[PDB]
């Protein structure tokens, strides 16, 4: 599927345990701890992925 | 006695929008009669007038 031309498309076995099956990986959150709003936030999580 | 309109955004959240007579028009037994409602001629009726 990595072929699917401006998509994305996953095959993935359940995780087959619990809730943590995902495993690895991380759960992040970006907060918006003052009034800044959704462009300069998005901007932020820009910043932070670059 | 004030009231509560409807909602407004500040800085991103949520809060309330009153509408209340400033202070000084709200302060004494007299006062009343200085507020007007339009009558359906279209003319200005005190309250000391009902």
């Amino acid at each position: 599927f990595s072929q699917i031309k401006d998509a994305m498309v996953f095959a993935f076995n359940l995780p087959a345990i619990v809730e943590l099956g995902t495993a690895t990986g991380f759960d992040f959150e970006l907060i918006d701890q003052a009034g800044l709003g959704h462009e300069k936030l998005t901007q932020a999580r820009n910043q932070l992925l670059a | 006695g004030g009231s509560y309109v409807n909602d407004f955004i500040d800085r991103g959240r949520v809060k309330k929008v009153y509408v209340m007579s400033e202070a000084k028009y709200r302060m004494l037994p007299d006062d009343i009669g200085d507020w007007y409602v339009r009558a359906a001629d279209g003319q200005m009726v005190p309250f000391s007038a009902f």
